[PDB]
C-alpha cells in the first residue's frame, strides 16, 4: 500500500523498481500530465508486475 | 633527542610500418591529412561508385618514413589503420580500452531496486 | 586545528625514446605521529651508482645512510661492485662501514645471489602482459670479513662463536634476533618467509690491521609474488640500461610533530615497454607498500598530493587511471579526487595499479 | 556494456595471426596476437573454442612473411580463405598497397 | 577557440580567470550604470537610454539607485548614485582582476609581507576559516561545495548589510517589498552557511567528476545554470508581471524613453544649421533642435513588458545555450573517458546505468516518438486552425480547436486561457523533446552509436566533420555537430517563447490577417487580450514598427545578412569553395604577375567542414536571435481591447 501512495504523489519513485528507462519515462509523465498520465503509468507497470 | 639533521619540504603551503586494411577503410582521409606534405604516402584508390564505398584509403610503404603522424593521432574510425611493432604485432588503436565483464547494478531497497 | 593532512608533491621527469631515465622529485609531510618508539628520527640517504664496466656489467653503487634517533648518530656506507653473472645470479664484492655513536666498524663481503622462480611457464607470460606475481626463491651465499679492532667486535664474535657451537636453534633463532622489532612482522605481511640460514663457516685470520673474523653463511629469501625481490630480479638491476651515473638523495624528518620527506633522483628503470608501443610507469613495487601499510593505517589523512609527469616532447598518456587532472602540453598532472584516494590507499598499504601508458 | 570493452568497432575481440614459422614444422609457430597488441598467444584448443562460439574473431594480414599457404590448412576452391582447420575460418584481412601506386 | 580549455588550465587559473572575468563585469556594470545617467551631476543633459541600461532600470530604482521621478531635480541626484555605484564597481573590479591576475600567474605573494600563500593550503579570511574550516579544502571539489556555500553565505549577508545600510531598505517579512530581499539575504545566509557546514563535514560523492573533471563538472554545472537560467526566466515573466513589481517595471510605461537609433527629427535638404536654422529650411517637428531624438512614450512601446522580455528571453536563451553547452562539453568528457578506457570503470547512476547500449536506444526512441506524436499534435492543430481561419478547403474557424483551451486545473499558469497557450505549451514540449534527441545523442552517442557499432565505426575526434560518403554519407555526426543541430532545433522553442511573450497567436499562422476569419478568432475564442498578429503576420505587424526604426532597420538587415552567409558554410560545398578558392590563388597569382611584377605567394583560406559548421551555426544562431531582438525590441503591441467579428 505504500508503493501505490508514493506512487500517486511520486510515480517514478514507485517504478523505481524498473529500468532507468522507465523511470525516466515516468518523471517525464509526471512532468507532462502530471498525475492523471504518469499516474496511469504507475499503475500499469504495478499491476504488470501483479 | 633534540640533537637533528635538518631538511625544508616546501608542501605545506600553511620498423613501425604502418599499413591499411583496405577491407575495412572507409576513405575519410583522416590519416591523409596527419601525413607529412612532401611524404604523402598515403593515397586514394577509386573502384567506383564513392557513395558505395569504392574510395579506399593506401599507404605506399615505399613512400612512407615510419613518422607515426598517421596511427598515433588515433584518427581511423573503421581499425584499418594500423601499426605492425619491429616483433610484429598489430595495433589497430593507440590503446585499447579493457575488456570488461560488465553487469547493471540494481540494488535491492533503495537505489534501483530488482 | 587539529585536522591530520598528508602534503605531498611528486614528480617524473622521463627520457625519450628507449632510454627509460627518469628524475623523480618527491616532497611530502605529514602531522601524524611516526611509529618509531624513538623519537625524533631523522636520516639521509645518498645512492649514487656509477657503471665500472659496460662490457662486464659491474657498477658500483655507493650507499651513505645517516640518521640521528634519540641523539644516535648512525651511519651506514657501502661501496659495491654489482654484477650480473647469468640471467638469475649476481655477485657484489664490496667494502662499508657502519658507526653508531662512538663504535665503529668496517666490513667486507663477497656476495652472492641466485634468484631462481618456482616457474618459468611460457603460459602464464604469454597470457598475462603484466605478470605482478612471481613466486620464487633467492639464495644469498654471503662471505663478509669485519676487522676486529674494538673490544665490542671481539666480545661479539666470541659470543657468536659460543652460540654457533653450543646452541643447536641458532640458524633458526638468528631470524628472531635479525629482523629486529617490527621486521619479523613485516616479512609476514609482504608474503615473505627466510629460512634457516646455513653458517658455512665461523674463521678469524690476520689481516692488513689485526684480526679479522670471515663469516661464510648461506639464506634464502622466499616471495610468493609480492616481493619486488623476486618478481621484478631483473626490473629491479638495470645496469644494461645504465649508461651514466644516477643518483638518489632522500631524507626523511620524523618527529612527535610529523613527517617530512625530500627525495630527488635519477635513475634508469621507470619506464619499462608494456608492449603496443605503449611505455608504462614501471608496476610499482608492492613491498613498500605492503610495509608502509604496517604504519599508515595509524591515522586519518587528509591527502593533498600533486604528480607532475613530464613526459619527453612528443608523447601522450593514453590510458590513466586515475586519469590526469591537467596537461601543459607534456605534463600532466594528477591532483585529487580518485588519485587522492588511490594516494589514501597506497599511503595506507594498497598494492592497486596506477597505469600510466605513454607512447608517440 | 559491451560496445565500450575493447575496440568498440569490433563485437568480437580480433586476434590477427601475425607470426608463422615452418621451420618449427609442427605450425604451432602460428602467434596469434589480439588488435590491442599484448598477448603473443598461440591456436590452442581453447582458442578454437573461443572462435567457434564467436567471441573472438582470427585474422590474416596479406603483406607479411607468408603464414602458411596450404601448409596452414587451406581452402582454394574459391579465392583461398585460410582455415586452421575445416570447420574454423581465418579470414584473410586483404591489403592493397604494392598494386596501387 | 580552444586556447582556454579546461586542461590547459588548472583550478587556481580557473579561479583567476573567473575573478578577472568577475572585474571586467563589474567595469560593464559600471558603463551600464553610467549610461543610465540621464542628467549629469554637474546639471547638462545625460546619456540617451539604452536597452543595456534600460533592463537594469528597473532593478536600479527597486534599489533607490535609480529614480522613476522626472524632474531635473532628484534626477541628479539618482545620476550621482550611479556615478558612485559604477566608481565602486570600477574599483572592485580593479582589485577583482588583480586577484584574476595573480591567480592565472600563480604568484600569490602578498605585496606587503611576500607570504606566498598556497591554493592547495590556506587560511580563509584568517581566524574564520580556522572557526569554520579547521582548515581548508585539502584538496577536492566536493571539499570546496561547502565552502563555496559558506562564501555564498557570506555574500547573502553582505547583500544584506548592503541594502539595510547602504541602500536603506531594513530586513522586513513582507515579500511585497524591497525590504524582504533584504530579510531573505539573511535567510539564505544562514541556509547556505548551514548546509555548508554539512557539506563541509559530510562531504558529497559524485565520483565520475573530482578527479580530471573541470570539462566533467563545467558540463555537468553549466547544464544546472542553463536550467537555473530559464528558471530565472520564467520566474523574472511571472514576478515582473505582479502588482509587486509595478512600482519598477508598471511604471516604465508613464516614461518617456529617447533611446538611441529611435526615429530623430528630420530636416529638409534646404536645411542650413546656423542660429535658429528656421530661415533655411523647416525641421520635421517643431520644437525639437533638429536631427534630435524624438520622445516614445513608454505607453505605446509597451516598455515594461518590452523590458521584462527583454530579461526573460536573455535568460531563457542563456539557458538553453548553457544546457546544450553543457551537454556538448559533458559529450566531450564521455568521449575522452571513452576513449582512454574509462568509461566502463565509472562507478556512478549517472554514467554506469546508461551503459547498455540498449538502454541508450530505448531512452532516445522514447524522446523520438515523444517528440512526432507532439510535433504531429501540434502542427495539425495549427496548420487545421490556418485551414480553418483562412477558410481552406471550405473550411471555417468554428472547426478550429477554439474548443482546445488548457484545462481547468492547468489555466492558473495563463491569464487568458486560450488554444494559444495550449500550443505554446505543446509547442515547447515538442521543441524541448526535439533538442533533446541531439542531446541525448551527444549524451550516449559520442564514441560509437548503434549504427556505428554495426557499421564498424567509431566516433573518436569529437569534431571530425564526417567519415565520408561511405554508407552513403556520415556528414555532421560528430558530437559537435549535434550541438549544432541541437541549437538550430531549439531556435525553434525560443522563437516560440519570443513570440508568446510578445503577444503573438502561436495557435495559428495568420491570425490578424485581412482575410477570411482570421480575424474572428477574438469572437469565436472569447479572448480578452487581443493577441499580436499570428505566426506568418506577425512578421508584418512587428516590422510595422521595425521598419519605423533606422536602428532596427539596421539591425534586420545585418542579422539577414548574418544568416543567409551561414548557408554557404552550413550546406555541402567545401569541396566546391575548395576548388574555387584554388582557381582564386591561381587568379590572384597570374592577375597580379601580369599588372604588377611582384609575386604573391598567397593562398585564399577555406574553412575546414568543422569550422565550417561552427561559423555556420553561429552565424545561424546570430542573425535569427539578433532578430528576435527585433521582435522584442519593437514594442509588446499587444492590447487588451478583443477585435469583435469580422462581420
Ligand atoms: C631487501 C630484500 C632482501 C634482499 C634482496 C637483494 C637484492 C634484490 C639484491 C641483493 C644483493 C645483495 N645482498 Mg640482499 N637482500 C636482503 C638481505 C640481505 C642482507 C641482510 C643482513 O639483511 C645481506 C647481508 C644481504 C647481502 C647482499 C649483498 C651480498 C648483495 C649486494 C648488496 C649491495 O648492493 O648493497 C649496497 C647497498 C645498497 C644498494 C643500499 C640500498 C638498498 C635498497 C634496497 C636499494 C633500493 C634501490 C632504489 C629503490 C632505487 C634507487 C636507484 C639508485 C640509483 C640505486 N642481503 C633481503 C632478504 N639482495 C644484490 C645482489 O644481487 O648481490 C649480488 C641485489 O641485487
Ligand atoms: C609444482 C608447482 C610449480 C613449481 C614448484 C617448484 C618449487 C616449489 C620449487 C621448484 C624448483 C624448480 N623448478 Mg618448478 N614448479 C613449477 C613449474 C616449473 C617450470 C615451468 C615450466 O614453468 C620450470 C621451468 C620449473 C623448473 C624449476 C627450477 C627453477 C627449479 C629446479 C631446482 C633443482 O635443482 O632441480 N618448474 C610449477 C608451476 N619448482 C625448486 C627451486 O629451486 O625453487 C627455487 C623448488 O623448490
Ligand atoms: C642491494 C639492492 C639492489 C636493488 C634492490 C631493489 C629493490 C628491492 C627494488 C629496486 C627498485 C628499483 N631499483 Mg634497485 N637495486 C640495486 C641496484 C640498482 C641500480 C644499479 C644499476 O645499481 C639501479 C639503477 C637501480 C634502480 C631501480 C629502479 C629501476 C627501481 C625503482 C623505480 C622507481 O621509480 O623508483 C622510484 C624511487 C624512489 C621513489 C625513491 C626511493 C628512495 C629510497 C632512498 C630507496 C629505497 C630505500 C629503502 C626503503 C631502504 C633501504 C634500507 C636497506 C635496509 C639498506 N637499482 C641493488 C643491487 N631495487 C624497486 C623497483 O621498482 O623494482 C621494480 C624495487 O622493488
Ligand atoms: C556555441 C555553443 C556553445 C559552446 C560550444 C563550444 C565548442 C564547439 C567549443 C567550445 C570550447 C570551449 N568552451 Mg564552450 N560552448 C558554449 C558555452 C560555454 C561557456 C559559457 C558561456 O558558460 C563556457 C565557459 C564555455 C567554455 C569553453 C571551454 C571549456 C572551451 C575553450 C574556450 C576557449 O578557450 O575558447 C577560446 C575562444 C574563446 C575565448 C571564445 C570566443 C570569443 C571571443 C574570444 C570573445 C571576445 C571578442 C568579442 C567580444 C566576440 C567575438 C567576435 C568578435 C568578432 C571578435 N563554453 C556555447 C553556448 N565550446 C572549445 C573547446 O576546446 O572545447 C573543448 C570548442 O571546441
Ligand atoms: C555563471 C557560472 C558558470 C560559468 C560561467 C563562465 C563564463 C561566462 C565564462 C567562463 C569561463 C571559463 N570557465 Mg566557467 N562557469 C561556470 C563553471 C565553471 C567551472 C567549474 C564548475 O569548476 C569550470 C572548470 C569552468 C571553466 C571555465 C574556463 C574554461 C574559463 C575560465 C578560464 C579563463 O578565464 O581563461 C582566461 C580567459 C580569459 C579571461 C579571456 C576571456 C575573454 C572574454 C572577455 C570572455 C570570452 C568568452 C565569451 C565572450 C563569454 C560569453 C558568455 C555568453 C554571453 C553566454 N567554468 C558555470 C557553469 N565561465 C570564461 C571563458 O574563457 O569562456 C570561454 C567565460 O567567459
Ligand atoms: C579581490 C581579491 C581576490 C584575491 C587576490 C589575492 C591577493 C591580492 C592576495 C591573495 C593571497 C592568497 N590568495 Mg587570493 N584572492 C581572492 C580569492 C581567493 C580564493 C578563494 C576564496 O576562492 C582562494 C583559494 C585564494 C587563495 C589565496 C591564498 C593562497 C593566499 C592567502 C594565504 C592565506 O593564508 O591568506 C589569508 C587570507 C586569504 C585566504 C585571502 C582570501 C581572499 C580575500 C577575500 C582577499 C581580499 C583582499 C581585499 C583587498 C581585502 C578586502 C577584505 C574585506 C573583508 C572584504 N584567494 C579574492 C577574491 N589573493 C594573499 C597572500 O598571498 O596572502 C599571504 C594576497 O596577498
Ligand atoms: C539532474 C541534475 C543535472 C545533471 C547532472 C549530471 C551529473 C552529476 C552528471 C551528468 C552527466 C551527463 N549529463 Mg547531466 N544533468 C542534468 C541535465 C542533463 C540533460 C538535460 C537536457 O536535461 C542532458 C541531456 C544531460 C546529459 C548528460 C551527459 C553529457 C552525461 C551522461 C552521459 C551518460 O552516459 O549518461 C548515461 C545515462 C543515464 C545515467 C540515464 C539515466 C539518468 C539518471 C539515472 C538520473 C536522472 C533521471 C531521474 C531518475 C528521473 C526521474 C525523476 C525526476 C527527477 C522527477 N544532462 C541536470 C542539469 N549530469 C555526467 C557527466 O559525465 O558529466 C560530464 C555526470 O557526471
Ligand atoms: C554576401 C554573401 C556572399 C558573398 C559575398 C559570397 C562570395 C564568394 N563565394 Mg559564396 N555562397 C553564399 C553567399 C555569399 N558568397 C551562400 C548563401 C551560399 C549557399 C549555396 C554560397 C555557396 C558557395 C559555393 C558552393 C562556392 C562559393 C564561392 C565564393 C567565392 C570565391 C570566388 C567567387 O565566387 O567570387 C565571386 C563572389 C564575390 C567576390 C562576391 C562579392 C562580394 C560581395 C558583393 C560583398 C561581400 C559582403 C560580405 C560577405 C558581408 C560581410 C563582410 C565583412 C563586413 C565582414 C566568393 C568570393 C566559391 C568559390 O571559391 O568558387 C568561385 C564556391 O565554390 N559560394
Ligand atoms: C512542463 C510543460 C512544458 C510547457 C511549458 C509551459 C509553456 C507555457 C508558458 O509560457 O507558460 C505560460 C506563462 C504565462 O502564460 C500567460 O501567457 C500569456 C500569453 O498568452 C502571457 O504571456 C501572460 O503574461 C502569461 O500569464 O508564460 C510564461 O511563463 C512565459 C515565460 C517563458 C516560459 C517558456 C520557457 C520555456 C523555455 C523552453 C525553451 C525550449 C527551447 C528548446
Ligand atoms: C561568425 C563566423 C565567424 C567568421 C565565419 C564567417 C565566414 O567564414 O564566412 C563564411 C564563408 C567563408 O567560408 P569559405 O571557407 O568558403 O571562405 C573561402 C573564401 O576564401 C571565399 O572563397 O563566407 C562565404 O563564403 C560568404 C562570404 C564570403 C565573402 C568574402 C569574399 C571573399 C573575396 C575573396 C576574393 C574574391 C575574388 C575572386 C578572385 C578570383
Ligand atoms: S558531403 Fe561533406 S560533410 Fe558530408 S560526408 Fe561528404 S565531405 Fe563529409
Ligand atoms: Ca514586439
Amino acid at each position: 500500500i505504500r508503493r501505490l501512495i508514493l506512487a500517486f504523489i511520486l510515480p517514478p519513485a514507485a517504478v523505481m523498481n524498473k529500468e532507468a528507462g522507465t523511470i525516466m519515462l515516468t518523471g517525464i509523465l509526471t512532468l507532462w500530465g502530471w498525475i492523471p498520465g504518469v499516474v496511469a503509468a504507475l499503475i500499469m507497470i504495478s499491476k504488470e508486475q501483479s | 633527542e633534540p640533537v637533528e639533521n635538518k631538511n625544508q619540504a616546501p608542501a605545506p603551503g600553511a620498423k613501425k610500418h604502418y599499413f591499411i586494411i583496405e577491407n575495412l577503410c572507409v576513405g575519410c582521409g583522416l590519416c591523409l591529412d596527419k601525413c607529412p606534405p612532401k611524404v604523402n604516402a598515403i593515397g586514394y584508390k577509386f573502384y567506383g561508385d564513392v557513395q558505395e564505398g569504392g574510395f579506399r584509403c593506401y599507404i605506399d610503404q615505399a613512400a612512407c618514413i615510419s613518422c607515426s603522424a598517421c596511427f598515433s593521432g588515433d584518427e581511423c574510425p573503421s581499425g584499418a589503420l594500423i601499426e605492425v611493432l619491429p616483433d610484429g604485432e598489430v595495433l589497430d588503436f593507440s590503446y585499447t580500452p579493457p575488456e570488461r565483464l560488465d553487469f547493471d547494478l540494481r540494488f535491492l531497497h533503495r537505489f534501483h531496486r530488482e | 586545528n587539529d585536522v591530520t593532512t598528508a602534503h605531498s608533491d611528486y614528480e617524473i621527469v622521463l627520457e625519450g625514446g628507449s632510454s627509460s631515465w627518469g628524475k623523480v622529485k618527491a616532497r611530502a609531510k605529514v602531522n601524524a605521529p611516526p611509529a618509531s618508539p624513538l623519537l625524533p628520527a631523522d636520516c639521509d640517504v645518498k645512492l649514487n651508482v656509477k657503471p665500472l664496466d659496460p662490457a662486464k656489467g659491474f657498477v658500483r653503487i655507493s650507499a651513505v645512510f645517516e640518521s640521528i634517533v634519540d641523539s644516535t648518530k648512525n651511519k651506514l656506507t657501502i661501496e659495491a661492485d654489482i654484477a650480473n653473472e647469468t640471467k638469475e645470479r649476481r655477485i657484489s664484492v664490496g667494502e662499508g662501514m657502519v658507526s653508531v655513536g662512538d663504535f665503529s666498524h668496517t666490513f667486507s663481503f663477497e656476495g652472492s645471489v641466485v634468484n631462481l622462480f618456482y616457474y618459468r611457464s611460457d603460459a602464464v607470460r604469454r597470457n598475462v602482459p603484466n605478470p605482478i606475481y612471481m613466486q620464487g626463491r633467492q639464495f644469498h651465499d654471503i662471505l663478509m670479513k669485519v676487522p676486529l679492532d674494538n673490544n665490542d667486535l671481539i666480545d661479539t664474535w666470541e659470543g657468536t662463536v659460543k652460540a654457533i657451537g653450543s646452541t643447536g636453534a641458532f640458524n633458526d633463532w638468528i631470524r628472531d634476533f635479525w629482523f629486529i622489532g617490527p621486521a619479523f612482522t613485516a616479512l609476514n605481511e609482504g608474503g615473505q618467509r627466510i629460512s634457516r640460514i646455513e653458517v658455512n663457516g665461523l674463521n678469524t685470520e690476520s689481516g692488513p690491521k689485526g684480526p679479522v673474523g670471515v663469516s661464510r653463511w648461506r639464506f634464502s629469501h622466499g616471495g610468493s609474488g609480492m616481493v619486488d625481490s623476486i618478481s621484478r630480479w631483473a626490473e629491479l638491476f638495470p645496469s644494461d640500461k645504465l649508461n651514466r651515473p644516477a643518483q638518489v638523495e632522500a631524507g626523511f624528518r620524523s618527529d612527535s610533530q610529523g613527517i617530512e620527506v625530500k627525495v630527488d633522483g635519477e635513475f634508469p628503470g621507470v619506464s619499462v615497454d608494456a608492449g603496443g608501443g605503449l611505455r608504462r610507469i614501471l608496476n610499482h613495487p608492492l613491498i613498500p607498500l605492503v610495509h608502509h601499510g604496517m604504519v599508515g593505517k595509524f591515522n586519518n589523512f587528509n591527502v593533498d598530493a600533486q604528480l607532475k609527469v613530464v613526459l619527453p616532447k612528443g608523447y601522450k598518456i593514453r590510458y590513466a587511471a586515475p586519469q590526469y587532472r591537467s596537461q601543459n602540453l607534456e605534463e600532466y598532472r594528477w591532483s585529487g579526487g580518485a588519485y587522492a584516494r588511490w594516494v589514501e590507499h597506497v599511503c595506507k598499504g594498497g598494492v592497486g595499479q596506477f597505469e600510466i601508458l605513454y607512447a608517440q | 556494456s559491451g560496445p565500450w570493452s575493447g575496440n568498440a568497432v569490433h563485437k568480437a575481440e580480433k586476434y590477427f595471426i601475425t607470426s608463422a614459422k615452418r621451420d618449427r614444422d609442427g605450425k604451432l609457430q602460428i602467434e596469434l596476437v589480439p588488435a590491442s597488441g599484448r598477448r603473443k598467444l598461440s591456436p590452442t584448443p581453447e582458442m578454437i573454442r573461443r572462435l567457434i562460439d564467436g567471441e573472438i574473431e582470427i585474422y590474416i594480414l596479406t603483406t607479411q612473411p607468408d603464414i602458411a599457404i596450404d601448409m596452414n590448412k587451406e581452402i582454394i576452391d574459391m579465392e583461398n580463405r585460410y582455415v586452421i582447420d575445416f570447420d574454423k575460418r581465418g579470414v584473410k584481412w586483404t591489403m592493397r598497397e604494392i598494386p596501387v601506386f | 577557440y580552444q586556447i582556454f580549455d579546461t586542461e590547459k588550465l588548472d583550478d587556481e587559473q580557473v579561479v583567476g580567470g573567473h575573478l578577472a572575468l568577475l572585474g571586467v563585469l563589474g567595469f560593464i556594470m559600471g558603463i551600464y550604470y553610467i549610461s543610465g545617467i540621464q542628467v549629469f551631476p554637474w546639471g547638462a543633459p545625460g546619456f540617451h537610454d539604452n536597452w543595456f541600461y534600460l533592463t537594469i532600470k528597473p532593478r536600479m530604482v527597486s534599489l533607490g539607485i535609480d529614480t522613476y521621478s522626472t524632474k531635473t531635480a532628484d534626477l541628479e541626484a539618482a545620476g550621482a548614485r550611479l556615478l558612485g555605484w559604477a566608481a565602486f564597481h570600477f574599483l572592485v573590479g580593479s582589485v577583482l582582476i588583480f586577484g584574476g591576475w595573480r591567480h592565472w600567474t600563480h604568484n600569490l605573494t602578498n605585496p606587503f609581507t611576500g607570504r606566498c600563500g598556497n591554493f592547495r593550503d590556506f587560511r580563509f579570511l584568517g581566524k574564520f576559516g580556522d572557526v569554520v574550516f579547521n582548515g581548508t579544502s585539502a584538496k577536492s571539489y566536493k571539499e570546496a561545495l561547502g565552502p563555496h556555500a559558506v562564501y555564498m553565505s557570506l555574500l547573502f549577508l553582505g547583500w544584506g548589510i548592503v541594502m539595510w545600510a547602504i541602500l536603506g531598505f531594513a530586513p522586513i517579512p513582507d515579500f511585497q517589498t524591497i525590504n524582504s530581499e533584504t530579510f531573505m539575504s539573511f535567510v539564505f545566509a544562514v541556509i547556505f552557511f548551514a548546509l555548508g557546514i554539512y557539506w563541509w563535514n559530510n562531504p558529497p560523492n559524485a565520483a565520475i567528476h573530482l578527479n580530471d573533471d573541470m570539462k566533467a563538472a563545467f558540463s555537468v554545472h553549466l547544464t544546472a545554470i542553463g536550467y537555473i537560467n530559464i528558471a530565472l526566466g520564467c520566474i523574472a515573466f511571472v514576478a515582473f508581471q505582479q502588482p509587486s513589481f509595478a512600482p519598477y517595471y508598471k511604471e516604465l510605461d508613464k516614461l518617456v524613453f529617447y533611446l538611441y537609433g529611435e526615429p530623430f527629427n528630420r530636416v529638409s535638404f534646404n536645411f542650413v544649421e546656423q542660429g535658429g536654422k528656421v530661415i533655411s529650411g523647416a525641421k520635421e517637428f517643431a520644437d525639437f533642435p533638429a536631427y534630435a531624438i524624438l520622445p516614445k512614450s513608454g505607453e505605446a512601446f509597451g516598455m515594461a513588458r518590452v523590458v521584462t522580455n527583454l530579461i526573460v528571453f536573455n535568460h531563457i536563451i542563456c539557458g538553453v545555450l548553457y544546457v546544450f553547452a553543457g551537454v556538448y562539453h559533458g559529450g566531450q568528457y564521455l568521449l575522452k573517458i571513452q576513449l582512454n578506457g574509462m568509461y566502463n570503470q565509472i562507478k556512478s547512476i549517472w554514467i554506469t546505468k546508461g551503459r547498455d547500449q540498449e538502454v541508450q536506444v530505448k531512452i532516445l526512441g522514447t524522446v523520438m516518438a515523444l517528440c512526432f506524436a507532439t510535433m504531429l499534435s501540434v502542427y495539425a492543430v495549427i496548420v487545421w486552425n490556418t485551414i480553418c481561419e483562412l477558410n481552406i478547403f471550405g473550411t471555417n474557424i468554428t472547426m478550429s480547436f477554439y474548443w482546445l483551451k488548457p484545462l481547468p486545473i492547468f489555466q492558473w499558469m495563463f491569464a487568458d486561457p486560450s488554444i494559444n497557450d495550449w500550443v505554446m505549451a505543446h509547442v515547447i514540449t515538442a521543441g524541448s523533446l526535439f533538442s533533446l534527441i541531439a542531446l541525448v545523442r551527444i549524451a550516449f552517442f559520442a564514441h560509437t552509436s548503434p549504427l556505428w557499432d554495426d557499421l564498424g565505426l567509431k566516433k573518436n575526434s569529437y569534431s571530425f566533420p564526417c567519415l565520408g560518403p561511405v554508407y552513403g554519407g556520415t556528414c555532421g555526426v560528430s558530437i559537435q555537430d549535434q550541438l549544432w543541430f541541437a541549437m538550430l532545433w531549439g531556435i525553434k522553442g525560443l522563437s516560440a517563447v519570443c513570440w508568446y511573450i510578445d503577444g503573438a497567436w502561436i495557435a495559428s499562422m495568420m491570425y490578424g490577417v485581412p482575410a477570411a476569419d482570421a480575424k474572428a478568432w477574438d469572437s469565436i475564442a472569447h479572448l480578452h487580450h487581443h493577441y499580436t498578429s499570428g505566426i506568418f503576420y506577425y512578421f508584418w505587424t512587428e516590422t510595422v514598427t521595425i521598419f519605423s526604426s533606422s536602428h532596427l532597420s539596421t539591425i534586420l538587415m545585418i542579422g539577414h545578412l548574418v544568416w543567409f552567409i551561414s548557408f554557404a558554410v552550413w550546406f555541402e560545398d567545401r569541396g566546391s569553395r575548395l576548388e574555387g578558392a584554388d582557381i582564386q590563388t591561381r587568379t590572384i597569382r597570374w592577375l597580379g604577375k601580369k599588372f604588377l611584377n611582384r609575386d604573391v605567394n598567397f593562398r585564399f583560406p577555406v574553412l575546414t567542414i568543422s569550422d565550417s559548421k561552427l561559423a555556420g551555426t553561429f552565424l545561424y544562431f546570430g542573425g535569427t536571435f539578433m532578430l528576435v531582438f527585433l521582435f522584442l525590441a519593437n514594442g509588446f503591441y499587444q492590447t487588451n481591447s478583443p477585435l469583435p467579428p469580422p462581420v
